[PDB]
RNA sequence: UAAACUCCUGAACCCGGGACGAAACCCCCGACGAGGGGACUGACGGUACCGGGGUAAUAGCGCCGGCCAACUCCGUGCCAGCAGCCGCGGUAAUACGGAGGGCGCGAGCGUUACCCGGAUUCACUGGGCGUAAAGGGCGUGUAGGCGGCCUGGGGCGUCCCAUGUGA
RNA sequence: GGAGCAAACCGGAUUAGAUACCCGGGUAGUCCACGCCCUAAACGAUGCGCGCUAGGUCUCUGGGUCUCCUGGGGGCCGAAGCUA
């Protein structure tokens, strides 16, 4: 099975592509807590079809680009810009923590 | 804000009879009440029972002892030695039914949530189940 | 701690520290006397403890004691030593082995002769 | 090799009479008979409470010194009942019992197993037929254990074998003494020896 | 009559005037090896003394112990102060596998089969003191029966 | 009982036989296939193993204050020395050196070095922070972690069955 | 800005000595504004929040049918329990 993943694009402004964010959730090997953890992907897009804020599903594909090796399998819901604030917001603490 | 209902409910159990009381109130949960079912099934407590409190719903819960001692200190012996929260907020813990523990050789529970309902580890074993492990209780 | 503390930190393993370096852990090192001195040893203890000064392969210059009645050990001398501190004399973390190059094994020992390094007599034997 | 020194000695020492020689060790002495106490200068003195590790040590010592087996096979004999199923205790005295040297003493061929080492060792014994010089061997059960046709005629074998006219063997073992052959038909239970060793203090040694 | 191990003895000593003055204490064990054991921890100015004193107490001291073919019925873990002992049980030919104290305890109870631990402050006297304790807190299925009844 | 000594066996060593590992490639019949027949081939090795004869024929190392199984006499006098830790030695040392004796292992026994153990002494199982080491000087609040009661939908965690994989 | 107090410092005592304790002076400083510093036995030597488990007694501050009851806060003694 061409692994399938499921997230939330947080960027389109490369063309043709869309990064997506993607959370995935386990125990932790030794303190059994479920922790979740995520992972961008890079996305492939050909007909710059989705934006900002969407779900989507990601799917194994063959190569694009360096680091492009999924493409982009559907629509699973819209909107979802909270997600997106998440991540910025994680991302703009990161100025925050320099010298 | 209570993070912990079923860890209340039990500590609520594990306090009102070092007292020796008669009662406990705890407030109400469906939850709640299908670990009661077991507990008063196994002759844990007495029974329990819906009440409302100032109108809202608690679950009176009958506590149940040994008899009276004999020598110095006569308070009785308890049924409930010991009660204790394993999966929690903090840390779920689930189980597959070849990894159910036997709580003190048997002598003791653990009440145990399954996709088939709440269950002792025995119901649970034999009715080929496992899930998260709530608490164990001898 | 927490759960969540464990998860984001976790527990520190704890290194071990040598009491030793014979350079690397190797079990023996060979090295060369340069001053075989006698020194006090300390604390409540009192006698005249004697002592080699080494050159050592593993590149450290080390003092080092030498265990036995009593020696033949001068000033260019050629030793194995093999650690084990001394304790009543500071800074001497290594015994010289005795029976190897220029340490002659102790005379005159009859009981634990393998350690003094000492063949066995040949009287009533 | 194997202990080899002096041994109505340990008859000593031990406490209880070991039986390390057989004919004598049995008979006004296992030189026990005479001087009942410990060997050396000290022997007769006010013995001292004994440790519990001198405790263990000892009942050890006394089981490994009646089979006159060495340290390293005695536990690894250990090491092998306690993997195995079952009381490991009994497992234990179950397989130091199918060793062929011992084997060969309980069925009388010879009178110690000392003496049913030497006799294993040199040609002398024989299991189903096939020759055998191993003391160690594990006689399983099934197994007959037979005097090698060609040493028969030694004074040694005669006597023993004539001396077991009356006597009985124990119930795990059969005999046709004529014949000069034994069998082995099961492995003694630890109610069927009656060892002055309680093994529980053996096990117990073993597990520090 | 039972049969009377002895732990621990100590020379303890005050101070006084003109120099140290010792007192002597012994803890034993005193069991039938069939369920009966009692600790005993008696002092006095000869060590003699102290020892029979102990044993006196010991038998003043006893408990059920509910043996099950040489082992004990459940796992528990007690606390005594800083002290803890853990209590397994054992198929046959395990042995009681214990530290000194504990053992002794074990032994004359007629426990034959046994894992246990020492946690904590491995002090001798509070180690027995939770031995008994957790002797003394075993239940079987028969009595938990008993007490969930109604 | 150890020795001496009395019987008994017979490692070494000497004599004799003597391997399995090798049936194929190849050749012949059949058909150059199936099947059948035939011949060669051994480094290890004159070894393993079998048979006859046959000699009482090696014992060492560590330890004996406590932890730890094993104690006495001499020598020595805070020296010489021992020492893993506690500590021994200053004229009665079971702690040093030797003797006798004893304990433990045994073609080994000790030493040094390194890993895990004991160490629940990084604690998930399984620890702690008033005075022992340990509560941030106090707040505000970001990310994150955690989340009361009732109903319904999804089934990501979770649980179950079957199956592939885990050489 | 500076009354009083007072590191340093200038003197007087005391003392074996006295770079101190005692006495007499005395600058910074202590005071104000603005800007720094960011420490402490910054202590309850006790992180925050929530629920649960006898009472008695004194106190500050609300409400009630004001003998007594019921909130919020500060103390003391103490059930169960915990603690080396
Ligand atoms: N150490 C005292 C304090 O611990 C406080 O928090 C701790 C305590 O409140 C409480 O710990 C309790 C302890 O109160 C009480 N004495 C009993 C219990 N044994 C402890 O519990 C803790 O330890 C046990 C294992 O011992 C664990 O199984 C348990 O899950 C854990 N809560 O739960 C917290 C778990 O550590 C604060 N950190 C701080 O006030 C101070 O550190
Ligand atoms: C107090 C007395 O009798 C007495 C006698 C002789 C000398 C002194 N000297 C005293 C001396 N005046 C001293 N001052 C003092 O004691 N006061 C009560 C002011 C001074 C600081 O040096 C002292 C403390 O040293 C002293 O008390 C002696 O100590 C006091
Ligand atoms: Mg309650
Ligand atoms: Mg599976
Ligand atoms: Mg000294
Ligand atoms: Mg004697
Ligand atoms: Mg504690
Ligand atoms: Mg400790
Ligand atoms: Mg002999
Ligand atoms: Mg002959
Ligand atoms: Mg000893
Ligand atoms: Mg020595
Ligand atoms: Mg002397
Ligand atoms: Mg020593
Ligand atoms: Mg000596
Ligand atoms: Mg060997
Ligand atoms: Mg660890
Ligand atoms: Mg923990
Ligand atoms: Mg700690
Ligand atoms: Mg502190
Ligand atoms: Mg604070
Ligand atoms: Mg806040
Ligand atoms: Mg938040
Ligand atoms: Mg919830
Ligand atoms: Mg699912
Ligand atoms: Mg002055
Ligand atoms: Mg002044
Ligand atoms: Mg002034
Ligand atoms: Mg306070
Ligand atoms: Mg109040």
């Amino acid at each position: 099975p061409k692994k399938v993943l499921t997230g939330v694009v947080v960027s389109d402004k490369m063309q043709k592509t869309v990064t997506v964010l993607v959370e995935r959730q386990f125990p932790h090997p030794l303190y059994g807590k479920v922790i979740k953890r995520s992972k961008k992907y890079l996305a492939h897009d050909p007909e710059e079809k989705y934006k900002l804020g969407d779900v989507v599903e990601i799917i194994e594909s063959r190569p694009i680009s360096k680091r492009k090796r999924f493409r982009v399998l559907r629509l699973v819901e819209s909107g979802r810009m909270d997600l997106v604030e998440k991540y910025l917001i994680r991302r703009q603490n990161y100025e925050s923590l320099s010298k | 804000m209570l993070t912990d209902p079923i860890a209340d409910m039990l500590t609520r159990i594990r306090n009102a009879t070092r007292v020796y009381k008669e009662s406990t109130d705890v407030p109400a949960s469906r939850f709640k009440e299908e670990i009661l079912r077991i507990l008063a099934r196994e002759g844990f407590i007495k029974g329990y029972e819906r009440v409302d409190v100032d109108g809202k719903p608690y679950l009176r819960v009958y506590l149940k002892y040994g008899p009276r001692r004999q020598g110095p200190d006569p308070r009785p012996e308890q049924v409930i030695h010991h009660i204790r929260r394993i999966s929690k907020p903090g840390r779920r813990v689930y189980v597959g039914v070849k990894e159910i523990p036997r709580v003190r050789r048997g002598l003791g529970i653990a009440i145990l949530s399954t996709s088939k309902g709440v269950l002792t580890d025995r119901e649970a074993r034999k009715l080929g189940v496992g899930g998260e492990l709530i608490c164990e209780v001898w | 701690p927490t759960i969540n503390q464990l998860v984001r930190k976790g527990r520190e393993k704890v290194r071990k520290k040598s009491k030793v370096p014979a350079l690397k852990g190797a079990p023996f090192r060979r090295g060369v006397c340069t001053v075989v001195r006698t020194v006090t040893p300390k604390k409540p203890n009192s006698a005249l403890r004697k002592v080699a000064k080494v050159r050592l392969t593993s590149g450290y210059e080390v003092t080092a004691y030498i265990p036995g009645e009593g020696h033949n050990l001068q000033e260019h001398s050629v030793v194995l030593i093999r650690g084990g501190r001394v304790k009543d004399l500071p800074g001497v973390r290594y015994h010289i082995v005795r029976g190897v190059y220029d340490a002659a094994g102790v005379k005159d020992r009859k009981k634990s002769r393998s350690k003094y390094g000492t063949k066995k007599p040949k009287e009533a034997a | 090799g194997r202990y080899i020194g002096p041994v109505c000695r340990l008859c000593r020492r031990e406490g209880v009479k070991l039986y390390l020689k057989g004919e004598r060790c049995y008979s006004p002495k296992c030189a026990m008979e005479r001087r009942p106490y410990p060997p050396g200068q000290h022997g007769q003195k006010r013995a001292r409470r004994p440790s519990d590790y001198a405790v263990r040590l000892r009942e050890k010592q006394k089981l490994r010194r009646i089979y006159g087996i060495s340290e390293r096979q005695f536990r690894n004999l250990f090491e092998e009942a306690s993997k195995k199923k079952g009381v490991t205790g009994s497992v234990f005295l179950g397989l130091l019992e199918s060793r062929l040297d011992n084997v060969v003493y309980r069925l009388g061929f010879a009178v110690s197993r000392r003496q049913a080492r030497q006799l294993v060792r040199h040609g002398h014994i024989t299991v189903n037929g096939r020759r055998v010089d191993l003391p160690s061997y594990r006689v399983r059960p099934g197994d007959e254990i037979a005097v090698a046709e060609k040493s028969r005629n030694l004074e040694l074998i005669r006597q023993n074998l004539e001396a077991m006219k009356g006597r009985k063997v124990g119930p795990w073992l059969s005999l046709d003494v004529e014949g000069m052959k034994g069998k082995f038909l099961r492995l003694p239970d630890r109610e069927d020896l009656a060892l002055p060793v309680n093994e529980q203090l053996v096990i117990e040694f073993y597990s520090r | 009559d039972f049969e009377e191990k002895m732990i621990l003895i100590r020379r303890t000593a005050r101070m006084q005037a003109g120099g140290r003055r010792f007192r002597f204490g012994a803890l034993v064990v005193v069991g039938d090896r069939q369920g009966r054991v009692g600790l005993g921890f008696g002092k006095a100015p000869e060590v003699p003394l102290a020892v029979q004193k102990a044993g006196y107490y010991a038998r003043r001291n006893m408990v059920e112990v509910p043996l099950q073919n040489g082992t004990i019925p459940h796992e528990i873990e007690v606390e005594f102060g800083a002290s803890k002992i853990v209590l397994k049980p054992a198929a046959p030919g395990t042995g009681v596998i214990a530290g000194a104290v504990p053992r002794a305890i074990l032994e004359l109870a007629g426990v034959t089969d046994i894992l246990t631990k020492e946690l904590g402050s491995r002090n001798p006297i509070n180690i027995a003191y939770a031995t008994m304790e957790a002797l003394r807190q075993l239940r079987t299925k028969a009595d938990v029966e008993r007490l969930r009844k109604g």
